[PDB]
């Protein structure tokens, strides 16, 4: 907008150009992580913790 | 604002009156594009 | 009677049971979808079909006379079939097959009109200077020389050049020589010359269409002329048969026919103008066809004749061939697309056969025909089957996958795998998992998807273009704390810094346009704006603004 | 509506529109072919009912 870009000058931020669109617990919930397993697919590198 | 809801018959010329453009095609969107 | 036995029932309980409505129905045969017509129709006054014996009446008097006596005249109905496929088989049914022999008369007729066609066309000759243009044109490399002309009725490029020749010899000798004795010959032995050319489909149908075109524009004249002369003037259409026709081309008819001492004659006066203008087109159209207009409508009523001959033969001859494409077409009932749809485009590819079929290849047309046929319904079942439209070759390319797919399964016990699919075709497996993509047809909207409230699937789609409530909160304070840093500044700095960005106006005006109104050349303006851009960076003016940085 | 996982979600609607249009377009197209009076009927049935 005409403010956001303004803003953006003053402070010298840049665009991130990605989303957050992560996992996280769901409010109001509190438990440990007793489990965790990961799926890829055949072309798929098969990051370190896999 | 409106203080009542009238109700008839659609004349031919109304109802082009209504409309912004004709539709000729059965086609919805592109296959890769998605686009209209 | 037995309807109005049914009624007495459902009124005096209420309600009735599906066998003895069934029962008492009036033995007249009824389709299905008829007993479901009367079922309403009963239901029109209000009655429980309830399969097993058995909550209060809701219906208008007028439904239910109407419903009455609807009721009525299905008793005394005969046939009635509220179907289209049904309907479609009975009109069908009523014309008999033709044997092998009821195409040779059939073909030789439909020859015969387009030859008639092709004389009545070749007698009007002016189009041979079309056509030699166009091959001059085209000899000037501005096209094929085999697209022009689909060769001679004779098979080599020299012969038609040659033939060519002959054909400018004699326009050339017959044009000049007019001065008429034997000029009728000169056009004749031209006409019959050029006879022996053939003429792609596309050209002479052009050449058909201009003719049309004059001849539209003279009748045009005429009948403006006759709407002249008759509406307005009252002119008995004996003097128009007497003077008009037998010389068609002098003003003699019309000019000189005013000084006749009758009402007519003179109202003509007024409407002098228009129709004199008339004339003046005609003559010059009359010059330019060079023919008799008498001649010419003759001619335009045998070409009428023998295309009318020509479209009745082929009638019947696709009226048998509609007694075909049931057939085929019921090869692909369940293929997305309706049956009564399916029959119909066959019904094209059928009339696209007989147009393009020789009986003298002695072929069964039941074969000239039973691909025409196939290839239209599968065109269709590709062009309009599916909601989001796939090109023919994606669909080819799918199907081709689906079958190598179900062999490689038999012989595997196992679905194959996007990698043997790959290897199995001649494809580089990304693109196998590109088509392998292509999603199936859209899911409804309206599937069930309930047990606890009748709720459909559409209900859960969420909007994802929405603005959140709190971004137009947070919008409308930025919009405001920026109306604070900024006022807290001097005048011309603070207009600079909303005609740089665009705070509170319609367009991000450059320097050049907010030098022109400072006056000055830029480099100041862009000091003015750094100035105050470190103004407002300091703490003490940019607290809020820091806040509104996510972060 | 896109799904996820490249599904498409519709409404009943588009489908009888198609309907509507594919069978108008038919007609008006063998109106030009000049065909015989019983093609003509029947697809004036089919526009009808679609
Ligand atoms: C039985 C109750 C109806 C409802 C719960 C069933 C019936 C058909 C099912 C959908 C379809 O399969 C098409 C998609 C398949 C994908 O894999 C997952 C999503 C998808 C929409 C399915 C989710 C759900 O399972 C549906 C709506
Ligand atoms: C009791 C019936 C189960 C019903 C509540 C379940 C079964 C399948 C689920 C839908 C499907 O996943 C398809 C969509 C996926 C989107 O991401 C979110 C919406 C979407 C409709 C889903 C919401 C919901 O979760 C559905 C309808």
């Amino acid at each position: 907008t005409p403010e956001e870009k303004l803003l953006r000058a003053i402070f010298g931020e840049k665009a991130s150009d990605v989303k957050d669109s992560s996992l996280r617990v769901p409010n109001g919930v509190s438990g440990t992580v007793i489990d965790v397993q990961v799926f890829t697919r055949d072309g798929v590198e098969k990051d370190k913790r896999a | 604002e409106f203080d009542a809801i009238k109700i008839a018959l659609a004349s031919p010329d109304m109802i082009r009156s209504w409309s912004f453009g004709e539709v000729k095609k059965p086609e919805t969107i592109n296959y890769r594009t998605f686009k209209p | 009677s037995q309807l109005k036995l049914l009624v007495t029932r459902g009124k005096e309980q209420g309600y009735l049971t599906y066998a003895e409505v069934n029962d008492h129905l009036p033995e007249d045969i009824v389709d299905s979808d008829q007993i479901e017509d009367i079922i309403q129709m009963i239901n029109d006054m209000g009655i429980q079909v309830m399969e097993e014996a058995p909550a209060e009446n809701t219906a208008d008097e007028d439904a239910a006379e109407a419903a009455a006596q609807v009721l009525s005249s299905v008793e005394s109905e005969i046939g009635r079939t509220t179907d289209p496929v049904r309907m479609y088989m009975r009109e069908m049914g009523t014309v008999e097959l033709l044997t092998r022999e009821g195409e040779i008369d059939i073909a030789k007729r439909i020859e015969d009109g387009i030859n008639q066609v092709q004389c009545s066309v070749a007698e009007y000759p002016e189009a041979i200077t079309y056509l030699l243009e166009q091959y001059d044109r085209v000899e000037a490399e501005e096209a094929r020389l085999s697209d022009l002309i689909t060769g001679f009725v004779d098979i080599d490029p020299e012969l038609a050049r040659e033939k060519f020749a002959e054909l400018r010899a004699q326009y050339v000798v017959t044009r000049d020589t007019i001065k008429h004795a034997t000029a009728q010959e000169e056009i004749l032995k031209l006409s019959e010359v050029f006879k022996q050319f053939r003429l792609v489909p596309k050209q002479f149908d052009y050449l058909v269409n201009s003719m049309r075109v004059m001849m539209d524009r003279v009748r045009t004249q005429e009948r403006l002329i006759m709407k002249l002369c008759v509406e307005q003037c009252k002119m008995p259409k004996k003097n128009f048969i007497t003077l008009f026709t037998g010389n068609e081309t002098s003003d003699t008819w019309f000019n000189a026919a005013i000084a006749m001492n009758k009402p007519w004659s003179e109202k003509l006066h007024d409407v002098s103008e228009e129709v004199h203008r008339a004339l003046q087109k005609l003559q010059q159209i009359e010059e330019e066809t060079g023919l008799t207009i008498e001649q010419v409508k003759d001619i335009n009523r045998r070409m009428s004749i023998g295309e009318a001959k020509a479209r009745r033969a082929k009638k019947e001859m696709v009226e048998a061939n509609l007694r075909l494409v049931i057939s085929i077409a019921k090869k692909y009932t369940n293929r997305g697309l309706q049956f009564l749809d399916l029959i119909q485009e066959g019904n094209i590819g059928l009339m696209k056969a007989v147009d393009k079929f020789e009986y003298r290849r002695g072929y069964k047309f039941s074969t000239y025909a039973t691909w025409w046929i196939r290839q239209a319904i599968t065109r269709s079942i590709a062009d309009q089957a599916r909601t989001i439209r796939i090109p023919v070759h994606m669909i080819e390319t799918i199907n081709k996958l689906n079958r190598i797919s179900r062999q490689m399964l038999q012989e595997m016990g196992r679905e194959p795998t996007p990698e043997e699919l790959a290897e199995r075709m001649l494809m580089p497996e990304d693109k196998i998992r590109k088509v392998l993509k292509i999603a199936k047809e859209p899911i409804s909207m309206e599937t069930p998807i309930g047990d606890d409230e009748d709720s459909h699937l559409g209900d859960f789609i969420e909007d994802t273009t929405l603005e959140l409530p709190l971004d137009s909160a947070t919008t409308e304070s930025l919009r405001a704390a920026t109306h604070d840093v900024l006022a807290g500044l001097t005048a011309r700095e603070a207009k600079v810094l909303r005609m740089r960005f665009g705070i509170d106006m319609n367009t991000d005006y450059t320097l050049e346009e907010v030098g022109k109104q400072f006056d000055v050349t830029r480099e100041r303006i862009r000091q003015i704006e750094a100035k105050a851009l470190r103004k407002l960076r300091h703490p003490s003016r940019s607290e809020v603004l820091r806040s509104f940085l996510d972060d | 509506v896109p799904l996820d996982g490249g599904r498409f979600a519709t409404s009943d609607l588009n489908d009888l529109y198609r309907r509507v249009i594919n069978r108008n377009n038919r007609l008006k197209r063998l109106l030009d072919l000049a065909a015989p009076d019983i093609i003509v009927r029947n697809e004036k049935r089919m526009l009808q009912e679609a």
